[PDB]
């Protein structure tokens, strides 16, 4: 129920030698304060 | 003692409001901001490369 609008996603596997599943993710989602 | 108010002249209060008022200001003034911000930016790209060492 806020401005949260989410745009530009990313993720990848987080363990180096992949040994379990893990996904690291990083979004990007701003709100627009007035001037 | 002084009264509802005091005397007439008014006493005094040349004393009290002289070394009072203030200065007030009072400064109606220095509040919240929504700030500011600059913008971008310029390009768009040329190719030598990318395309034939890709």
């Amino acid at each position: 129920r806020r401005i949260v609008n989410v745009n530009n996603i990313k993720f990848d596997s987080a363990k180096l030698k992949n040994e379990k599943v893990v996904l690291q993710s990083e979004f990007q989602a701003t709100t627009f304060r007035f001037v | 003692c002084e009264e509802p108010p005091a005397p007439a002249p008014p006493p005094a209060k040349p004393k009290a409001a002289a070394a009072v008022p203030v200065k007030a200001a009072p400064t109606e003034t220095g509040a919240q901001a929504a700030p500011s911000y600059s913008y971008v930016y310029n390009p768009v790209g040329k190719r030598d490369p990318f395309r034939s060492p890709i």
